[PDB]
């Protein structure tokens, strides 16, 4: 039972389409509960200024009413059969996603279908959720490192959909209408851009009739840019620095994607404080780099080892350092598959990205081909002398300009 | 004295682009030259005077030392 023959084992991801265009695909395990979910296609990037928060205004609403039952009903039925509902919004990708038993699997299908075809926008509940995301507004404003990537993704797309965020503008969810809502729910909740994910307890033709049943009324019919900018934010009144500074990285179609995670998986925290390496992928773009809290005094330091590790990937990387990193990758991603939730996010997310689900034997046999060389090779092209994104919360001030920091992206001795 | 305490500002925040994502010579005649030619406008009148005033100086001074070596008609019209 070596780890390649122990991949072997790994059950298939059973897919089939139905007519409408809906994605419907299964995990089946030796688990007596499972997760079924919805995963959709729409995110923040195909938001225009108009309604940019209209994605999570729906996530917020859509657990609070729908046409057959009304949002108490709804809630009751959920909390009666032991289940946990719950919704996700990114930027490309919005998810709503049933946690429950193998034998409530018939219910919560349905459950979901109702969500997704005929949510019931009552304008007093949009009222009560405008009030409610007004809140989390303020809510969000004390975590540092989500307004540190905010920073950082408004500044390395600016002018494109990319750059905003998910919750949007506070003027934007005030005025943002009923009717933006419908129509962004008809432009964007149809078929064939949904997958219908369930793993663990569940046959894979059960899936489907369920599918067919609920989720079978489904309507069956810009240049994303990476400018190395930088955003500053001081508040010299906060105890610790923010800084996440990233280039362009690849999107989710190419091979170069497995490289740069061995490459972060080989990236000292002593002189930081808690230092990360992020690998976020997009369709076509992709933001590669790290994120560390700072002492006021250490910021520069930490840029300069983070820095200086990048140069040491790019120009020497031995052979010894590559493995471990492979090694880190392939347990990273066995141990984050293990659950039933994990396994129907991957599901959901490989199907609206890779437009299959990617089996583990591909994965490992992916990170072998993995070589020194070809580390070398990658970061060099993606990493070596590049213009970079820099978003700083403060207290910035030992952050070094952004002409220092371009010029630590290439070494004069190489 | 380094970078890292020299003083408290609290919540200003700066947008920066990269010197090779941006022109080297951005409106060099929409904006450059009217701004060249305002700040001209503006220290003329408060440098020129003074230099105007030397100039006046500097020629009043410099004919009237030619004339005072050229001279005395009647210095030599009595004899």
């Amino acid at each position: 039972a070596t780890f390649a023959q122990a991949l072997q084992f790994v059950p298939e991801t059973q897919v089939s389409l139905l007519d409408n265009g809906l994605r419907v695909a299964s995990e089946q395990s030796s688990q007596p509960t499972c997760t079924v979910g919805v995963w959709i296609d729409v995110g923040s990037r195909f938001e225009t200024e108009k309604n940019n928060g209209a994605g999570y205004f729906l996530e917020h609403l859509a657990f609070k009413g729908t046409k057959n039952r009304p949002g108490s009903a709804l809630e009751k039925e959920v909390e009666s059969m032991g289940a946990h509902l719950n919704a996700y919004s990114t930027r490309e990708h919005t998810a709503y996603y049933i946690k429950a038993l193998s034998k409530d699997l018939p219910k919560a299908v349905e459950l979901l279908g109702d969500i997704v075809q005929n949510c019931s926008l009552e304008d007093s509940q949009i009222e009560k959720e405008r009030d409610v995301i007004l809140r989390e507004m303020q809510e969000n404003d004390a975590s540092m490192r989500d307004v540190v990537f905010n920073y950082l993704h408004a500044t390395a797309f600016q002018g494109t959909p990319l750059a905003q965020a998910v919750e949007g503008p506070s003027e934007n969810v005030r005025k943002l209408s009923r009717a933006d809502l419908t129509e962004y729910l008809s432009t964007h909740y149809k078929a064939p851009r949904m997958v219908l994910a369930a793993a663990g307890g569940v046959e894979h033709q059960q899936l489907l009739d369920l599918a067919q049943k609920h989720l079978g009324g489904i309507p069956w019919t810009t240049p994303c840019r990476f400018t190395g900018s930088e955003i500053r934010h001081r508040d010299d009144a906060l105890p610790f620095a923010h800084v996440a500074i990233a280039v362009e990285g690849p999107g989710w179609a190419s091979p170069d994607n497995v490289a740069l995670q061995v490459a972060n998986a080989i990236i000292a925290n002593k002189l930081c404080q808690s230092f990360q390496t992020f690998s976020i992928c997009y369709a076509e773009t992709g933001l590669l780099g790290a994120h560390f809290v700072c002492d006021r005094m250490k910021i520069d330091d930490m840029m300069f080892v983070l820095q200086g590790q990048w140069m040491r990937l790019c120009t020497s990387a031995t052979e010894s350092e590559v493995a471990r990193g492979k090694n880190i990758l392939r347990n990273a991603l066995v141990s984050h598959l293990d659950g039933t939730t994990p396994v129907c996010e991957d599901i959901g997310r490989s199907l609206l990205t890779y437009g299959r689900r990617i089996p583990l034997a591909e994965w490992e046999s992916r990170i072998a081909e993995v070589d020194a060389s070809v580390v070398r090779e990658i970061c060099s092209k993606y990493i070596y002398d590049q213009c970079p994104a820099v978003a700083g919360y403060g207290p910035i001030e030992q952050l070094p300009d952004y002409n220092r920091i371009r010029s630590g992206m290439f070494w004069l001795r190489f | 004295r380094e970078f890292g305490n020299l003083t408290r500002m609290r919540h200003v925040i700066s947008y920066s682009l990269s010197p090779f994502e941006q022109r080297a010579y951005p409106h060099v005649f929409t904006k450059g030259i009217p701004n060249v030619l305002r700040r001209i406008r503006e220290s003329f009148f408060r440098v020129v005077p003074q230099f105007v005033v030397f100039y006046l100086i500097y020629t009043w001074g410099t004919e009237e030392f030619e004339r005072s070596k050229r001279k005395n008609p009647a210095a030599y019209e009595n004899d």
